[PDB]
RNA sequence: UUGAUUUGGUGAGAGG
């Protein structure tokens, strides 16, 4: 939980921000597919 | 103060795993407590060797499936969690298994090293089926005690290991069935005494007058606590 | 629904059992001779009981 | 330690003024300046105010003779330093 | 855990409160011709491991 | 990160503070009591059986 | 289904008891549990309400 | 491969017969180990002596009554295996005691020799209506270990002795009562681990952390054999 | 001054 599986992030959106999918709390894991 | 002593008069070997074991004499009562006591012991706290981490080539993650193979990933890393292996002088080693060609993949075709003994030569791991497949599997065995999983084995190990080797779960514990009788002695001056059959159950890896030995040893310095301090 | 059952089965009686009708000085003695092996958890016997 | 504020409850008899009065109490120890009268081990201050009220020493006039005397304490501070 | 004198521990222990009120009496009979299904596995198993 | 040190500090912030469980169907007051916590590996609420 | 008495007879194919009923001992304490209890084999099932 | 030792944290000693032995912390399981090993070492082998034959005037069996008492026999029976006594030199001591007028017989009053004592001297015996009753009982006190009583002690025996000799149980073992728990403590990392609370009362003739210490060595001795 | 969208609403199924 809270790492990040694909950076989806946009510039003008310092004003930059991270809406990066990342991994919900509490769950591990291993990326399959 | 008319106590006496026991020791281990006679240990038979029933086969290679399942062996019993004599205890004489014992006094008057103590035989269940004897017998309890190192039954608690010798299922918890015993050390013995198991497979940690498998490393096969080709393979990413444990779902995944293999050319030429019968059984999948999940299935040969049970088939490994269950191998039972007797080290002797270092703590950590890594064997190696490579095979190819049509036919099961027993435990026997791991190239050994010398202070390595692989004691169950029929452990089925594999199934290989095309002649043009090979398999190229290097195991890690530890050693320790009780049961320590994967999930707290994510973080806590520290010497920072490269990606793509799976975690095996380690059953360590080598003792899996052990039950003890409280007999009558046979003691030619005295009826009041009694014999401990304890019927151990091993992985084949642990000899057992040394585990007994080891239970003994674990109680004694466990009950140091009392007898010393208070 | 354990806890009654427990005690049901505890303050109980059988008309014999290890240790029918001796004579125990406490509660105390009482349940050192269930943990030994020499009585009943039923069995009748005069206590004193304070 | 506290599992049962009973006897509290005996001492202050409304079962509903406890709380009131303990409460006073907590904030005159959390915030608060004031430092209990009972030994504490290590309980905290609603556990530490229960214990003051078991024994008989803090209910509501104790609490408000306190704060006279804090109040005089105060106005002879104001006058003895001012004047 | 509560083991037998043959050795082997139970895996799990269940309570038998809940069978005179929620009257599912099928569990016991499912329990008793478990146990005899499993012991003709170990008979079977002494039989093929002891090999005959 | 939930680092060495915040154990210690959660066993001196339950130790004398109070929560309140409660079943999901309250019906009457006694369905919301007030307990203190004992802290427990594992991810289920420990309830006293008499309760 | 299968009746009591078939039941009871393959218990005594294989060589369990007839009731069945084993006596079993305690793992804390070593010492037999009085009046011997059931033990058996049932199917049990994992439902998908994880904790 | 290292196991966890642990201090001994508590003796919080209630009375002079009376402690609590908290303890902390020892492996998972390892509670229970040491807990029930103690505890049936401390009910059934630990040597000590007490009252086991008693041979009194008036009486012909345990249900029969003597005049100038309040109490019955059984009582007087039941007291005395109340008492506690200890002795150094020897393991067969008959004692006798002899009490006359107003007034309840105490362990005091008891005629002792050089080598038995009494630990608990106002311990009553029985109490006397008559100042004309003369009550007379011939106290005899072996030496064993645990606990014998007087049910098994009338099936073991076969000789025929005289009548007026009653048997009563042999609190040989000095400890009353020992019960404990496994409480849960806890090392900065692992939850699992367990901490035991051992309580024990006593009679006399012993302090007990004395005899924790002396069932712990009387375990230690036993296996001593076959270690490391 | 250092970051973001379901609640909204429907339908279906499930737990106690």
């Amino acid at each position: 939980g809270g790492d990040i599986l694909v950076g989806k992030v946009t510039p003008k959106g310092s004003d930059v921000k991270d809406s990066s999918l990342r991994v919900p709390n509490g769950v591990s894991g291993t990326v399959i597919d | 103060t008319e106590f006496l002593k026991p020791r281990l008069v006679d240990i038979e070997q029933v086969s290679s795993t399942h062996a019993k074991v004599t205890l004489e004499p014992l006094e008057r009562g103590f035989g269940h407590t004897l017998g309890n006591a190192l039954r608690r012991i010798l299922l918890s706290s015993m050390p013995g060797c198991a497979v940690t981490e498998v490393e096969i080539d080709g393979v990413l993650h444990e779902y995944s499936t293999k050319e030429g193979v019968q059984e999948d990933i999940l299935e040969i890393l049970l088939n490994l969690k269950g191998l039972a292996v007797r080290v002797q002088g270092k703590d950590e080693v890594i064997l190696t298994l490579n095979k190819s060609g049509i036919g099961p993949v027993t435990a026997a075709d791991i190239t050994h090293d010398g202070d390595v003994e692989i004691v169950k030569p029929q452990h089925v791991i594999c199934h290989l089926t095309d002649e043009n497949a090979s398999i190229s599997m290097r195991i890690k065995v530890q050693r320790g005690r009780g049961y320590v999983p994967a999930s707290t084995r994510i973080h806590s190990e520290e010497d920072e290991r490269p990606i793509g080797r799976l975690l095996v779960d380690a059953c360590y514990s080598p003792v899996e069935r052990i039950a003890y009788n409280v007999e009558a002695a046979r003691v030619e001056q005295r009826t009041d005494l009694d014999k401990l059959v304890i019927e151990m159950e091993t992985n084949g890896t642990i000899d057992p007058e040394e585990a007994i030995r080891r239970a003994a040893t674990i109680l004694a310095e466990q009950l140091e606590a009392f007898v010393d301090l208070r | 629904q354990d806890v009654v059952l427990g005690l049901y089965y505890m303050t109980r009686d059988c008309v014999n059992a290890k240790g029918e009708g001796m004579v125990l000085t406490g509660p105390k003695e009482a349940e050192r001779l269930y943990r030994s092996g020499l009585a009943s958890l039923h069995a009748r016997v005069k206590v004193r009981i304070t | 330690a506290r599992v049962t504020v009973q006897d509290a409850v005996e001492k202050i008899g409304n079962r509903f003024d406890l709380v009131l009065v303990a409460a006073r109490r907590a904030r005159q120890m959390q915030v608060g300046g004031k430092d209990p009268l009972v030994p504490e081990e290590n309980d905290k201050t609603t556990v530490i105010a229960l214990r003051e009220i078991e024994e008989g020493l803090i209910n509501n006039q104790i609490l408000d003779v306190r704060e006279r005397q804090e109040q005089q304490e105060q106005e002879a501070a104001e006058l003895q330093a001012v004047t | 855990m509560p083991y037998d004198e043959n050795g082997t521990p139970v895996d799990i222990v269940l309570n038998p409160l809940g069978v005179p009120s929620r009257m599912n009496i099928g569990q016991i009979l499912e329990t008793h011709l478990g146990m005899a299904a499993k012991g003709i596995g170990d008979k079977i198993n002494a039989m093929l491991k002891q090999q005959q | 990160r939930e680092e060495a040190v915040v154990w210690d500090i959660l066993d001196e912030v339950i130790r004398e503070h109070p929560v309140l469980l409660n079943r999901a169907p309250t019906l009457h007051r006694l369905g919301i009591q007030a307990f203190e916590p004992v802290l427990i590996e594992g991810k289920a609420i420990q309830l006293h059986p008499l309760v | 289904g299968a009746k009591e008495a078939e039941i009871k007879e393959l218990l005594k194919l294989g060589d369990l008891p007839t009731s069945g009923q084993i006596r079993l001992y305690d793992g804390r304490t070593g010492e037999q549990f009085e009046r011997p209890v059931t033990v058996g084999y049932m199917y049990m099932l994992k439902l998908n309400h994880l904790v």
